């Protein structure tokens, strides 16, 4: 399982710039695209996402009109057509391989991202910065603005972790489930617009910033992004 | 040739003779039993309101 | 002669043994069951049909989550259906067509399927990849299967036409043991509640409880005077139930070593597909091919409800370790799930 | 229909029962191929029939109902002049249907192997739509040009293209009688499975059917009126009696084409 | 309502109807010829003709139509179990050895194999195409040997032609509804090219009789 991006680099704005993805390794007609971004400083804001089978597309408020994320199937390709850039769409851009059926782990494989550089319900993680001490227990919350539980039983909070220099990755799918990979240490628990991700007998490779997403309806928003530090 | 299997089925029977049997109204009272201890909790032997069924 | 003789010793265990059981049989299971009030009718109507098949299901399994479950048919299709939301979650293209069993795993990481193809194939659900992929073909069981059934994600015992049941090991591929002595074709397999021990009913009219860690027949049952194509324990781990084409459901109890009571009527001549009891074995629940199924009360052999909502041979059913469903499979295409 | 009133009064009550049996076959059918049972190629054809009988029928219990309000209760009920349009375009399509069918039926036994395999999945689709929209645009050109819609046509492109509404039922006849011959011909010179007297009392059942039940109203309504150039003398006698020949084939189309084909299973 | 995941779950079930329905329309437009017949009864030579571990599948294309047929007969248990699983079958390739009449009671043994799946239920209008196989054999056998020791009651010449047609006449009347299925009686030679244009030809029977069931006109 690979996805691989590219197509990034300097635009002078006012300019256009196709991003693509190869696909390696899974059955890319059968998953669902979503391109998510992350600005050099900020967090991950999400910008496209295109169906299996291209029957459902949506946008970014920010972004619709100017983007178009298209997917061709036999070359196992993804494409995101950009076109008028500003400078807030200076980004490192991340493509998001999410299957959708009972019981599924979407946005469970992200890609390793390309850098651009031009020339709803809202997530509150509330604490930025927590100091951790390796061998510790530490609670994480973060703050949603409309009840996350839905009448079929799914509280759709999605807890990724951002290691440094590198990708984020699927900690927990549905505030309670552990994804494959991810060891029982990690733990999720919450009621609606109140979650928190429990991480007890803390060891290194934890330390990154933690994300919290919501999948209850489109566009799909990330937390600020809290950090931990050793 | 055959009595080789004529013999393990013998066998078979004779290991089937030997088994502590207890009678039948013992069996039919376990199995009464059984079924008045989780009569409460079948759906289908009584009606399920429409407020956890989920169909 | 010898092997005269032996087989006059073999008539004389039979006769023991005939008379031995018949020592302990002081009253029936109507006798201890006829103050007990009835369960009334049971009306169970379509919550739920299940339409994309487009042969005849001869098999379908419950998951244990009680809403997933696995259909096969003849089209070279076993479907992954979530029964909550009517919705497709899996559609596995079969390497035969001839598909006569299905099974999925208690754990839900697996299907296996198998038919005249002689091969129960064992299909991983959960991968990276995304697809779902044959995981495992356990080849070398000469005849058909008729019925395999998972005891753990590495263990599965399967039956087959072969007159044999057999126990694999699904990661060496190898089967482990081989359970001998029918005489007939093995059609139908259910194991216990502890799945330390199992039941095959086949066609020389006699279930057999095997035992799954030395390997060889504990008790054998005979009654029925036709081939028993359908097979349920009760849920105690006690009793099971036997389903076959003389058209009667019979129930028989380990420890007492034979028959309890004969659930038959006279309007009813066809043969019997499946069977299966409900979660507190109160209602037995049995599919028949004259197009419908019966609930028939399991401990006075009343006849309490009829399912009759397909057009086709019933061919497989199931009830849910819930209890809050019971899917009925058949030969028109159409899973029906009841409630 | 108030022309003369009094000597149509029986037929009026022959179209009251006859259409409400039909209705109720035609929406039995309806539900049952569009909702209920599982549609092969050929059910998109009866389908489209049942509906273009559907339309027919429910009109005629209209312009019955018009008739047995005036002359019983005596309220002049002015429904308007483009139900008898769609009327019209019901009839054309239920006919072009029945065509269509026997045509189908033809290509079946003709080239076996072509309507097996190479056959388009929804050609029935692409045939049932272009036939209804020839049907309803025909429908309101002759109700454009004849003073049905919208109260204005000259009579010299009203017969002009009455006439040609009657070319097209005379060519949906020989279309249908062809493709029964050819049929029967290729039947009855080479078969070897088939049951051929349920097959020859069905096929001339239908082409019956179509040339002494539909067929007549058509004749008359787009033929008769302007060559045989009577007005009083003979519209009361032929034209009711030809409402009761083609609401009798839009009633026992679906018992035709459906319930002997679905339901010999009952008995 | 339908959350972003169930929206999405649905289109995912729609999209596998579409395959579904997809492969459901590939494979009914395709012939299945269930073949059948005793042991060493030339079968062998018939899966070599058309083309050239429990059930056989052997796929063909002849005159833009697409056949599987499929060999059970390698798998022995009780045939009733299975047999209804071939109901729907386009047509049943019988295949008959001439030459196994002498041998053993074999020709007594495939007329009651034939008998058996000739007058099944689940086979009561199936069309069955009988090869008669080995007709070599049987003429240069049937000189010394006669068809006596098969058929007692058997009395002509015993030349090819005459035994040859009491054969089929003994095939043809096991049937008990004459009236409601077709038996194609065909004899292959050693080697001859003209198996599946009679296996095409019978088959265009049962098409056009499916294709009028089709059509509502039975
Ligand atoms: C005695 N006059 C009393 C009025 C009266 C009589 C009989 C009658 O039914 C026949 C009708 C109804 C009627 C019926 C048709 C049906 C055939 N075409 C679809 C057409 C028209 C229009 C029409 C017809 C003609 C020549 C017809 N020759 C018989 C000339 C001009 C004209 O409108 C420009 C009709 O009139 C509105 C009305
Ligand atoms: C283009 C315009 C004229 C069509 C509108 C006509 C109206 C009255 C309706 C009545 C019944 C309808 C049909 C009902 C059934 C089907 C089967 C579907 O698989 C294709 C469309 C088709 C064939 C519909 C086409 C439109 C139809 C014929």
């Amino acid at each position: 399982v690979q996805l691989v991006e590219s197509g990034g680099g300097l635009v002078q704005p006012g300019g256009s710039r196709k991003l693509s993805c190869s696909a390696s390794g899974f059955a890319f007609s059968s998953f669902g695209m979503h391109w998510v971004r992350q600005a050099p400083e900020k967090g991950l804001e999400w910008v496209a996402y295109i169906s299996s089978g291209s029957g459902t597309i949506y946008y970014a408020d920010t972004v619709k009109g100017r983007f178009t994320i298209s997917r061709d199937d036999p070359k196992n390709t993804l494409f995101l057509q950009m076109t008028s850039l500003r400078s807030e769409d200076t980004a490192m851009y991340y493509c998001v391989r999410s299957i959708y059926y009972y019981g599924s782990s979407p946005f469970d494989f992200w890609g390793q991202g390309t850098t651009l550089t031009v020339s709803d319900i809202v997530m509150t993680q509330a604490t930025s910065s927590v100091p951790v001490t390796p061998g510790e227990s530490v609670s994480i919350s973060c703050r949603s603005s409309k009840s996350l539980l839905h009448s079929n039983g799914n509280t759709y909070l999605y807890w990724f972790l951002q290691r440094p220099g590198q990708s984020p990755q699927l900690l927990i799918y549905r505030m309670s489930n552990l994804a494959s990979g991810v060891p029982d240490r990690f733990s999720g628990s919450g009621s609606g617009t109140a979650f928190t991700l429990t991480i007890s007998r803390l060891e290194a490779e934890d330390v990154g910033v933690y994300y919290c997403m919501q999948h209850l309806e489109y566009p799909l928003t990330f937390g600020a992004g809290t950090k931990l530090e050793l | 040739a055959s009595i080789a299997q004529a013999r393990k089925l013998v066998e078979q029977l004779k290991m089937e003779a030997n088994i502590d049997r207890i009678k039948v109204s013992k069996a039919a009272a376990d199995l009464m039993a059984y079924c008045e201890a989780h009569a409460k909790e079948d759906p289908l032997l009584t009606p399920v309101p429409a407020s956890e069924n989920p169909f | 002669s010898e092997l005269d003789q032996l087989r006059q010793e073999a008539e004389q265990l039979k006769n023991q043994i005939r008379d031995a059981r018949k020592a302990c049989a002081d009253a029936t299971l109507s006798q201890i069951t006829n103050n007990i009030d009835p369960v009334g009718r049971i009306q169970m109507r379509t919550r739920r049909t299940l339409r994309g098949h487009l042969a005849k299901i001869y098999a379908m399994h419950w998951g244990t989550d009680s809403r997933l479950l696995v259909s096969a048919s003849q089209d070279g299709k076993l479907i992954i259906w979530d029964s909550y939301t009517t919705n497709k979650v899996h559609a596995i293209p079969l390497r035969s067509s001839w598909v006569m069993t299905c099974a999925y795993a208690p754990s839900g990481n697996y299907v296996a399927c198998g038919g005249l193809d002689n091969i129960c194939s064992i299909y991983n659900l959960k991968t990276r990849e995304g697809n779902v992929r044959v995981s495992r073909e356990l080849a070398g069981h000469t005849g058909y299967l008729s019925c395999c059934r998972f005891l753990d994600d590495n263990q599965i015992v399967t039956s087959s036409g072969d007159t044999t049941c057999a126990l694999w090991d699904i990661e060496t591929g190898q089967q482990t043991t081989t359970f001998t002595g029918h005489t007939g074709d093995v059609m139908s397999l259910s194991l216990a509640p502890d799945t330390r021990l199992f039941v095959s009913g086949a066609c020389d009219a006699s279930a057999k409880l095997w035992d799954v860690r030395e390997g060889m027949c504990r008790q054998t049952f005979t009654g029925h005077e036709s081939d028993i194509n359908a097979i349920c324990f009760f849920p105690n781990g006690n009793a099971f139930a036997t389903g076959s084409d003389d058209a009667t459901c019979r129930l028989f109890d380990l420890r007492a070593d034979q028959e309890l009571m004969t659930y038959s009527h006279d309007n009813i001549i066809c043969g019997i597909t499946s069977v299966s009891f409900s979660k507190s074995g109160r209602l037995l629940l049995a599919g028949y091919d004259d197009f419908n199924c019966n609930v028939w009360d399991a401990l006075k052999a009343d006849r309490a409800g009829v399912l009759a909502g397909h057009d086709n041979r019933v061919s497989c059913l199931g009830v849910t370790d819930d209890g809050m469903a019971v899917a009925t499979g058949s030969w028109d295409s159409f899973l029906k799930i009841w409630n | 229909l108030l022309l003369c009133g009094k000597e149509t009064l029986i037929p009026v009550f022959l179209i009251l029962f006859i259409a409400l049996v039909g209705l109720v076959g035609n929406g039995f059918v309806l539900w049952l191929l569009g909702f209920r049972m599982r549609r092969n190629a050929f059910s998109v054809y009866v389908l489209s029939l049942a509906g273009a009988d559907f339309l027919f029928l429910c009109f005629q219990i209209i312009n019955c109902l018009v008739y047995l309000s005036n002359f019983f209760c005596s309220i002049s009920i002015n429904f308007p002049s483009f139900f008898t349009t769609v009327m019209t375009c019901a009839y054309l399509a239920g006919l072009s249907m029945l065509s269509t069918v026997s045509t189908e039926r033809c290509l079946s036994v003709l080239w076996p192997i072509w309507y097996r395999c190479r056959r388009p999945r929804h050609l029935s689709a692409v045939v049932c739509v272009l036939l209804w929209a020839l049907s309803l645009l025909l429908s309101i050109l002759e109700g454009k040009f004849c003073g049905f819609l919208f109260s204005d046509g000259d009579s010299g492109w009203c017969q002009t293209f009455d006439f040609i509404t009657a070319a097209w039922l005379i060519f949906l006849f020989m279309v249908l009688c062809g493709s029964s011959l050819a049929l029967l011909v290729r039947i009855l010179c080479g078969s070897r499975g088939l049951p051929l007297t349920r097959l020859y009392l069905t096929i001339l059942l239908t082409v019956l059917v179509f040339l002494l039940c539909g067929l007549p109203f058509g004749i008359q309504w787009f033929l008769i009126l302007w060559i045989w150039k009577d007005s009083d003398v003979l519209f009361c006698h032929i034209h009711p009696v030809s409402v009761v020949l083609s609401s009798l084939n839009s009633s026992a189309n679906p018992i035709i084409y459906f319930f002997v084909g679905s339901f010999r299973k009952q008995w | 309502t339908l959350s972003a995941e169930d929206k999405a779950a649905v289109e995912r079930s729609k999209m596998i109807d579409r395959n579904l329905r997809e492969d459901g329309e590939k494979a009914a437009r395709e012939v299945k010829l269930l073949l059948l017949g005793a042991g060493e009864s030339g079968k062998s030579t018939i899966v070599k003709q058309m083309k050239i571990t429990g059930i056989v599948e052997t796929h063909f294309t002849f005159k833009d139509l697409h056949f599987k047929m499929f060999d059970v007969g390698g798998q022995r248990s009780e045939r009733k179990k299975w047999i209804h699983c071939f109901e729907g079958v386009t047509a049943i390739i019988f295949c008959v050895a001439l030459s196994d009449y002498d041998l053993v009671n074999r020709m007594h043994e495939s007329m009651k194999l034939f008998d058996s799946i000739c007058n099944n239920k689940w086979f009561t209008d199936t069309s069955i195409i009988l090869f008669l196989n080995k007709k070599d054999l049987f003429e240069e056998k049937i000189k010394k040997s006669p068809l006596t020791i098969c058929y007692p009651e058997y009395a002509g010449s015993n030349t090819y032609e005459e035994a040859a047609a009491y054969i089929q006449c003994q095939f043809e009347d096991l049937n008990k509804r004459k009236d409601t299925k077709e038996i194609y009686t065909h004899f292959t030679c050693a080697t001859d090219t003209k198996n599946v244009q009679f296996v095409f030809d019978a088959v265009t029977d049962v098409i056009i009789k499916n294709n009028l069931k089709d059509c509502g006109l039975f």
